[PDB]
């Protein structure tokens, strides 16, 4: 019972994760104007959306590159 | 302090795992070097821990070492890389390596903490936002 | 701007979008995107060479002499 | 059946005519352009939606969209 | 915990900026990108933009929601 | 007068100067990089010679120089072959102790603890055991020290030489025109006659004069040191008339037809020598003997320059209606007329042709080579014997899709609609539909009433219902035509009856007549077939259609289909033609290769598990002095085959133990290797389920981040293009899959065989 | 032969010497000095 | 009704089938100076004939394929014309639409779908919500 209750709870979790994000990107499309958001917070965001991506995949990259080939290395 | 960790010599795990290692170039050696400088777990396996004061060295000069090295390749490659922009034909030089132009590069970057410290400063390490082409928002 | 210029393009959904191209040609008629400038690295479709009205450009650099 | 809309960009080139494979579109007189001319779409209802005519397209970004709708028999590409 | 968690930590913390870096990017890109400049006007799901321009197999902002779900699941 | 030799001097110069312009030979490749592309492009189309330059005299030109430079590289790998086994081998201990030394041919050095991999394979030595074969092979060829294998090796370096200098000569120095490499029947009467023939005949002089006095020697027990040399049978005649009492008289009984005299050494025994296992080698000298002048007679089957002789062209004009049988005339009243058109111009539908047939004699090699074991020791060599059938499965496959990504190369290119018209190819093409979906029926089919019944079995068995179990104790599926041929061919030698009257052994103990034990361990025995090899052998039959209809699918449509008319316009290697008509993704016929290469791993990955369990499960054990036989698996095949829950556990799970369990042993590299084709499988499926669109976004906001430092590339970085990614993935793929096997197939013989 | 001296700087070439080249210096110090680990760099033989 | 010909063939699968009967069918009709060989939009080879040839088609996409890539292209015949049949009969010529093929430009072709501005400055999706106006219809 407890390996699945947790494995039941962390898989919904994840799901639901994705589709935070999933109706962040339908937000953009449908529902986002630039006219009425020129200059906030939420528009900042867009504004430097290059450096975001690129850092995430960075921060990817060091954690793949490094935890496997310490696995591969043991 | 961490007492779960113990020097390699005096685990009993440890000392067995070292009995029982073949006879070869390859345990002879590492084995005493671990005994003597390595802390062991209680399944008698080195670990490494970052809670230690002392052995401070023992992490910031393999963590330097490679920094340099990394900022030497990436230094080297940077240089070589505006060396060429300059050029009629850039994308040549990149299938082509120019060896005077790489060599160049090669030597200026052995001081590259410096040379990125002056490139920071002087504003010359980073191109301006408006000047980068960018996707429409 | 004028033949041989150095500009930056100001199109939002351009690919040289605030990157640099130069001159080749302006046309003189009443057409709707007079400039011809043409580009060291090519788009997508490996065109390097796009036409563009005058307030889509920013001159950065006079044509020499 | 899908959409195909031309936009001021386009050069009167005549490439996204040419590369149609069920002739949806034609070049008609213009005054906008050097060539005189510009991409018209009056059969878009035989449209398939297969996108050669962005593909030939020159300009950056394309004069010529295809926003692909609802489908038909012919829009599918359907013998039977 | 011991050295063994320690590595399967930094993989989890590997799967979540990798499913992160994929959702983000997919939300952020949901309007437009240098491929695709227009693609808030082709709407948040749609198979491609043809093989035109390079090809664009996948370019939709739902087609990041598609990929982040194999993220998700590893 | 009509065949003759004509050539071009000095056509092309030799220079370096093309080294330093890569893509030099494609108009658009010429112009430099501007993006990565370029570099994959570069590559992609090296070869590709037909898109060089449209003449197709110089494209033959390239073909007959290239295939010099793939001589030369197959002599060196044979040359490294021959010196490894005379140098870093133990050959010499393993010829004294055939069944007690494991064959090792590979020594690693000892830096980072990788000498762990020098196994004790007996002898005295510690290497690598390798499951190539190759000390059987040179046993039966009669070397007995390593100084002949290092003869042998410095050979082939000379032939790499002098193939790498005939290319060079052939292309740069004296071209063949187009007419010389159109000569059909000269060049069918020299390969027959002269390659095949002669080299037969001269195979059958070695066996005979060196092969056999040195084998008989062996399996009599001397020793090595007492056995001469090999030129001494030639030299000492009186060595040779010990061993083989007909060599006193000579060669008259040849010149006079007397033949009958020679059976003391061309033999027609049958079966496997009791001492080795093996064919007997007298039966091979007479086999390559009989197929020699086989060859050599076929050879003077085509017309050159005399008048005598058959002409290709008048077959194929002759060969329709109604000069056919009456119930063969459907091929219409054109027929085989102008097919001889695709033989003049086409090099691809030669390929596809060749391509097939390797597939063919490659698959002909695994299957005669374990039921009749032909070199000494190979049979209870389980390690060797399961990677030759492997090795060779795999290659016939790869070659077999080749075939067919060749034949549609063909027809976008090559094919012209003027030559075939209403001929068999031009009325091929006109009912695909009726080919294609009497195939896309059977395949249904072969699926339903293969895999669904194994489905079937499982929740049978999950029941507790085994009774309603296709097996031999529930409902029973009887492969009675395999059963029966076993039968016929057993009783044709004595062992419809007795048809091979002259054969004294069974042709293959396989079908019966007795079994063969060598070291304590079973060489061939009869193989039983029941309800679980009627079941697998409709697996395979499944899998092969599927195969085809992926493929010839491809082939037929590669011009164009119902969806997209002008295929062909497009190109043989394109991604799709747009979103449009509801999606044309992979419409290309080579995607359909990229499929059928899929399909054809999913086909041989079970037939190589089919040969595995049942060999070791019905064949392969150890042999008491009771004669009582224990086999490796224990008989597992007819009850647990059954079920792919069987499959599961007692094939995959179970025979895993020694790969999974190979860690700080000499195995320790299968299991490291174990696991980094499960690695590359799951790596290629992110090439596979994703698309460039996607990438290509990403790298956008990388290129940012390094034109924010400077330090941005000219050379523009792209996404790989779509066919590219899905090549990327099916490569990937096939070599994760087939790596995995790889190890789990040697890793468990190397330890039980 | 100023030909082969151009071929001999092309990115495959120069990249096929840079890494045997590292290769080589990597292997030599697994012969030279087996067994590094983290904690046990440029310190005396015990 | 169309006049012509039909070119030389044995048959095949690819021809028509239900839909030709029960929706629309396409006819294509030329005049070559010769009889030569072609190849079918479908697979195959035809002979087309020496006087005016008539070609019944499943696809408008199979007529614009011959009479684009072969037609012109192969063989020098541009007199080729591409009509629409209704199963009760009625037949619309449709290529070339009006006597003049349509890369050439022909004078009285109206601007049909034109959108007087550059595809960047299509409105966002949010402004025009719940009013039924896609971003590129909006004036
Ligand atoms: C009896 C004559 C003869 C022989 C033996 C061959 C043999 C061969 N030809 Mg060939 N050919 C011949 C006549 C002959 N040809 C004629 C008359 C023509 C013109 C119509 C051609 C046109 C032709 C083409 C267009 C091509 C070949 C190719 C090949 C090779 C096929 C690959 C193979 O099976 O590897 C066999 C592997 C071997 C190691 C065989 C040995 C190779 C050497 C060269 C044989 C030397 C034999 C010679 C008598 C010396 C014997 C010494 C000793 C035994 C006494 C093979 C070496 C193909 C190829 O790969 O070209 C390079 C190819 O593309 N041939
Ligand atoms: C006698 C055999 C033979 C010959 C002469 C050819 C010749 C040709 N083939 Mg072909 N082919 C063959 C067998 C053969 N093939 C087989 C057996 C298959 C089935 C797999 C194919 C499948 C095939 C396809 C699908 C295509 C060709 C194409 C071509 C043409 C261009 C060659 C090319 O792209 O360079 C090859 C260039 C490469 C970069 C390939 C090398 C990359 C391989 C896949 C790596 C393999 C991995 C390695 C073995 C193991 C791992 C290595 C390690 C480092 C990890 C050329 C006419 C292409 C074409 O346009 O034809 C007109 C094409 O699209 N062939
Ligand atoms: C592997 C992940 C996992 C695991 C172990 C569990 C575990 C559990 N879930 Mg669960 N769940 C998960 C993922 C998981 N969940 C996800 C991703 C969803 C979203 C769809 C749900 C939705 C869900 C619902 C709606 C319910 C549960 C319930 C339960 C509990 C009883 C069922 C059981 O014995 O386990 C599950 C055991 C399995 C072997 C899971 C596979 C079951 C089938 C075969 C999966 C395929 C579904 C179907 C055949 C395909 C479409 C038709 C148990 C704590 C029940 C509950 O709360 O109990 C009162 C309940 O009503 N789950
Ligand atoms: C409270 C939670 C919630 C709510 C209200 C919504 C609501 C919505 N989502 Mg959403 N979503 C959610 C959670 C939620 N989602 C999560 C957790 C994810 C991550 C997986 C997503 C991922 C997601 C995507 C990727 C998309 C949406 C879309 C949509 C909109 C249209 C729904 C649709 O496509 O028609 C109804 C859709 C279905 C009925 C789907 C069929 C069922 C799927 C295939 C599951 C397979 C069935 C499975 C075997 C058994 C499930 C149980 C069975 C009883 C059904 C709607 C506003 C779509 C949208 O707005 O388009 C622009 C869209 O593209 N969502
Ligand atoms: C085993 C399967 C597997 C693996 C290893 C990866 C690995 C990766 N994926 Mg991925 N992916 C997969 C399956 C897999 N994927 C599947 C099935 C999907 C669903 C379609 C995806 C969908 C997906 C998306 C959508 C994204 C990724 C991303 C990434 C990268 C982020 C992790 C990273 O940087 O680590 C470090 C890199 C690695 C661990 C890769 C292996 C490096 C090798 C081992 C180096 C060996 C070098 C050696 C000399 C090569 C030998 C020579 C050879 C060339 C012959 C990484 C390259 C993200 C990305 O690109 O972020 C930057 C990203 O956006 N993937
Ligand atoms: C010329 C050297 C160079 C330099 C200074 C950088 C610098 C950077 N890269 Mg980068 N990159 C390079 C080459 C280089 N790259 C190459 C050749 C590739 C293709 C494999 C990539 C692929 C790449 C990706 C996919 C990502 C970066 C990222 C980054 C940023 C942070 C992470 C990092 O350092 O990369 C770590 C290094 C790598 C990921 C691989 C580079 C290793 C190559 C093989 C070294 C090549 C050396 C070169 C041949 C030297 C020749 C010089 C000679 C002629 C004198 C940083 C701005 C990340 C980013 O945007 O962060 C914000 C990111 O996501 N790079
Ligand atoms: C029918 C052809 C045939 C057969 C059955 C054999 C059989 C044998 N050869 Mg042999 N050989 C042959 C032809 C053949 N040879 C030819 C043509 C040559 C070169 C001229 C040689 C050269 C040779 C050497 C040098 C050696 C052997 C050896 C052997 C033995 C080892 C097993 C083996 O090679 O695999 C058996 C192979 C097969 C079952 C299949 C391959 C036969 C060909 C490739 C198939 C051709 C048919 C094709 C698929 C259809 C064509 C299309 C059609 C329209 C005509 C075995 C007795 C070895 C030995 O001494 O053993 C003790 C050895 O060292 N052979
Ligand atoms: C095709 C290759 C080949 C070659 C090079 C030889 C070469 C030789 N054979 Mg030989 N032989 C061959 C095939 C071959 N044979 C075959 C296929 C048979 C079976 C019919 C024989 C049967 C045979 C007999 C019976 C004898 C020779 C003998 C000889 C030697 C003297 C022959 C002479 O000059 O007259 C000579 C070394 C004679 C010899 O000196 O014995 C060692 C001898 O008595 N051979
Ligand atoms: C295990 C996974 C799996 C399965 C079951 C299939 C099944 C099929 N593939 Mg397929 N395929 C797969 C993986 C799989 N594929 C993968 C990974 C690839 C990538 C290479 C492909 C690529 C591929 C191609 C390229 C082709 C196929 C084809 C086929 C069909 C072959 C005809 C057949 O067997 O009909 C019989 C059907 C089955 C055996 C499926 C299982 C049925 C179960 C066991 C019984 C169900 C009982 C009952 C009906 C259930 C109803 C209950 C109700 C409540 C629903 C069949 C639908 C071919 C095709 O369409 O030919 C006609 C074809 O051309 N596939
Ligand atoms: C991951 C991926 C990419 C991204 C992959 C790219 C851009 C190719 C990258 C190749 C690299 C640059 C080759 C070199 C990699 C080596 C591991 C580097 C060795 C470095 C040494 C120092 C060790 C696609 O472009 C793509 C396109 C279409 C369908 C699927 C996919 C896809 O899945
Ligand atoms: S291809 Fe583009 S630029 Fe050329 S005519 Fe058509 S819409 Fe205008
Ligand atoms: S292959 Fe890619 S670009 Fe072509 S239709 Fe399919 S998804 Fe679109």
């Amino acid at each position: 019972t407890q390996a699945a209750l947790y494995t039941h709870h962390q898989y919904i979790a994840g799901f639901l994760m994705v589709g935070a994000f999933s109706h962040a990107g339908i937000f953009w499309i449908r529902d986002y104007d630039p006219e009425q958001n020129k200059g906030n917070v939420l528009d900042r965001m867009l504004r430097h959306k290059e450096a975001i991506i690129s850092h995430l995949s960075w921060v990817s990259l060091f954690l793949g590159f490094h935890t496997l080939g310490l696995y591969v290395h043991n | 302090a961490n007492s779960t960790l113990v020097p390699c010599s005096k685990s009993p795990a440890f000392q067995a795992r070292m009995k029982n290692a073949p006879d070869t170039y390859y345990f002879n050696k590492p084995f005493k070097a671990y005994a003597k400088y390595e802390l062991c777990g209680t399944d008698g396996l080195p670990h490494l821990p970052l809670d230690r004061l002392d052995r401070a060295t023992d992490v910031l000069v393999p963590i330097g070492l490679f920094l340099y090295v990394a900022g030497f390749i990436g230094w080297s490659g940077r240089s070589y890389l505006r060396a060429t922009k300059s050029a009629s034909d850039p994308e040549m030089k990149e299938i082509f390596i120019d060896l005077p132009l790489a060599l160049q590069s090669i030597s200026k970057a052995v001081l590259w903490p410096l040379l990125a410290l002056q490139e920071f400063l002087s504003g010359d390490l980073t191109a301006r936002d408006e000047e980068i082409p960018i996707s429409p928002r | 701007v004028e033949r041989g210029s150095k500009v930056r393009i100001l199109r939002r959904e351009s690919y040289w979008y605030q990157d640099v191209g130069l001159v080749a040609s302006v046309d003189k008629s009443g057409i709707k995107y007079p400039v011809i400038v043409r580009f060291d690295k090519v788009n997508y479709a490996g065109v390097n060479t796009n036409n563009f009205a005058d307030f889509e450009l920013l001159e950065i650099e006079k044509p020499k002499a | 059946s899908h959409t195909v809309k031309i936009y001021d960009t386009c050069i009167g080139c005549t490439q996204c005519v040419r590369a149609c494979p069920t002739d949806v579109l034609e070049m008609v007189p213009w005054d906008g352009c050097k060539a005189a001319q510009i991409a018209s779409s009056p059969r878009t209802e035989d449209c398939v939606g297969c996108k050669r005519c962005e593909t030939a397209c020159p300009t950056d970004f394309l004069s010529i969209r295809v926003y692909l709708g609802a489908e038909t028999t012919r829009s599918m590409g359907l013998a039977y | 915990i011991g050295p063994g968690d320690f590595y399967v930590h930094h993989a989890i913390a590997l799967g979540l900026h990798v499913t992160t870096l994929v959702l983000v990017k997919g939300a952020l890109d949901a309007r437009g990108s240098k491929l695709m400049p227009d693609k808030k006007d082709f709407g948040y799901a749609f198979p491609c933009d043809g093989p035109g321009r390079g090809g664009t197999c996948d370019i939709s902002a739902w087609d990041a929601s598609y990929l982040a779900v194999f993220w998700m699941l590893n | 007068q009509k065949v003759r030799v004509v050539v071009d001097n000095d056509p092309v110069p030799t220079s370096p100067e093309l080294w330093a312009k890569p893509g030099h030979f494609d108009r658009t490749l010429a112009r430099g990089p501007k993006t990565t592309t370029w570099i994959w492009n570069l590559h992609a189309n090296a070869h590709d010679f037909d898109t060089h330059t449209s003449d197709l005299e110089d494209i033959s030109r390239k073909i007959f120089a290239a295939h010099f430079g793939h001589l030369a590289v197959i002599f060196i790998w044979l040359s490294g072959m021959y010196f490894h086994g005379a140098k870093f081998s133990n050959f010499e201990a393993w010829m004294a102790n055939p069944t007690g030394v494991k064959p090792s041919a590979q020594v690693v050095w000892s830096l980072v603890g990788q000498d762990i991999l020098n196994a004790d394979v007996g002898g005295g030595f510690h290497g690598i055991q390798i499951t190539s074969g190759l000390f059987q092979l040179w046993r039966a060829a009669g070397i007995t020290n390593t100084f002949q294998l290092y003869c042998t090796a410095i050979g082939g370096l000379v032939m790499a030489a002098i193939m790498l200098f005939a290319g060079w000569f052939h292309y740069h120095k004296r071209a063949p025109k187009l007419e010389w490499f159109q000569n059909w029947e000269a060049m069918m009467n020299h390969h027959l006659a002269g390659l095949l023939g002669l080299g037969c005949l001269g195979w059958a002089g070695h066996q005979i004069h060196v092969a056999l006095p040195v084998n008989k020697l062996l399996d009599a027990g001397v020793a090595i040191k007492d056995i001469p040399l090999p030129h001494e049978f030639i030299l000492n005649t009186s060595l040779m008339a010990e061993l083989y009492p007909s060599f006193a008289k000579g060669l008259v009984p040849f010149f006079t037809l007397q033949w009958g005299q020679y059976a003391d050494f061309l033999t027609f025994k049958g079966g496997l020598n009791p001492v080795t296992g093996g064919l007997w080698l007298s039966d091979t000298a007479h086999h390559h003997l009989a197929l020699a002048v086989l060859f050599i007679v076929a050879g003077h089957f085509y017309r050159t320059n005399w008048g005598i002789g058959h002409s290709f062209k008048e077959m194929l004009d002759d060969a329709k209606s109604p000069n056919m049988l009456p119930f063969l005339n459907f091929i219409g009243p054109v027929g085989h007329e102008g097919l001889d058109k695709i033989f003049e111009t086409s090099w691809h539908a030669n390929l596809s042709i060749h391509l097939v047939q390797f597939g063919t004699a490659s698959l002909l090699v695994a299957h005669h080579m374990y039921a009749m074991p032909p070199y000494p020791y190979l049979a209870t060599d389980y390690a060797t014997a399961l990677s030759l059938f492997t090795h060779h499965v795999w290659i016939a496959g790869f070659c077999i899709v080749g075939g067919a990504a060749h034949a549609a190369i063909f027809m976008v290119r090559d094919y012209d609609p003027a030559h075939h018209v209403n001929n068999i190819l031009d009325r091929t093409l006109r009912h695909r539909d009726v080919i294609i979906s009497h195939l896309a029926w059977v395949c249904q089919f072969l699926g339903f009433h293969s895999f669904a019944m194994y489905c079937h079995n499982d929740t049978m068995r999950a029941f507790g219902r085994p009774q309603d179990m296709f097996s031999d104790t529930g409902i029973q599926l009887q492969p009675i035509f395999a059963q029966w041929i076993q039968h016929i061919h057993t009783a044709a030698v004595g062992a419809l009856g007795t048809t091979a009257p002259g054969i004294g052994a069974p042709v293959s103990y396989a079908w019966g007549g007795g079994m063969v034990a060598v070291g304590g361990k079973v060489a061939m025995m009869p193989i039983a077939l029941g309800t679980a090899d009627f079941l697998i052998h409709h697996i395979h039959a499944f899998t092969i259609h599927v195969t085809v209809l992926v493929l010839f699918k491809g082939v037929l449509f590669a011009r164009g289909s119902r969806l997209v008319p002008d295929k062909a316009n497009l190109g043989f290697r394109f991604p799709c033609d747009g979103p449009g008509r509801g999606g044309t993704c992979q419409v290309s016929a080579w995607d359909h290769v990229f499929l059928g290469l899929f399909w054809m791993y999913n086909s041989l990955s079970m037939v190589v598990f089919h040969f595995s369990w049942k060999m070791q499960s019905d064949v392969w054990g150890t042999v008491d002095s009771d004669g009582i036989v224990t086999h490796l698996t224990g008989g597992n095949f007819a009850t647990s085959s059954i079920t792919n829950n069987g499959w599961l556990r007692d094939f995959l799970w179970a025979q895993s133990a020694q790969v999974i369990q190979s860690y700080n042993s000499s195995l320790s590299a299968y299991g490291l290797m174990f696991l980094a084709g499960h690695f590359i499988f799951g790596f290629s499926l992110m090439f596979l389920f994703s698309g460039r669109g996607y990438w290509q976004e990403l790298i956008e906001s990388i290129v940012w981040a390094h034109n924010k430092l400077k330090v941005a590339p000219a050379i523009q970085p792209r996404a790989l293009s779509i066919v590219h990614g899905r090549a990327v993935g099916v490569a990937h793929y096939l070599l994760g899959g087939i790596v995995t096997t790889w190890a789990f197939f040697l890793a468990r013989m190397s330890a039980i065989g | 032969m100023q030909h082969v001296f151009k071929y001999l700087t092309l990115a495959p070439v120069m990249a096929t010497f840079t890494m045997v080249a590292l290769s080589v210096v990597l292997i030599m110090l697994q012969i030279w000095f087996p067994g590094l680990q983290y904690g046990t760099y440029f310190k005396p033989t015990p | 009704t169309l006049e012509g010909q039909t070119p030389i063939f044995g048959g095949g699968t690819g021809g028509l089938l239900t839909k030709a009967e029960r929706e629309e069918k396409y006819v294509i009709t030329w005049t070559s100076p010769k009889e030569q060989v072609f190849e079918m939009p479908t697979g195959g080879s035809a002979i087309m004939r020496q006087g005016k040839n008539k070609l019944e088609i499943a696809r408008k996409e199979y007529g614009i394929a011959l009479g684009g890539q072969q037609l012109r292209a192969k063989f020098k015949i541009n007199d080729y014309k591409i009509y629409r049949v209704y199963p009760n009969g009625e037949t619309q010529m449709i290529h070339p639409a009006d006597g003049v093929f349509p890369e050439k430009v022909n004078q009285g072709r109206p601007k049909v779908r034109y959108v007087d501005r550059n595809i960047g400055s299509n409105p966002s999706p949010a402004k025009l919500k719940f009013s039924g106006v896609q971003p590129y219809d909006a004036p």
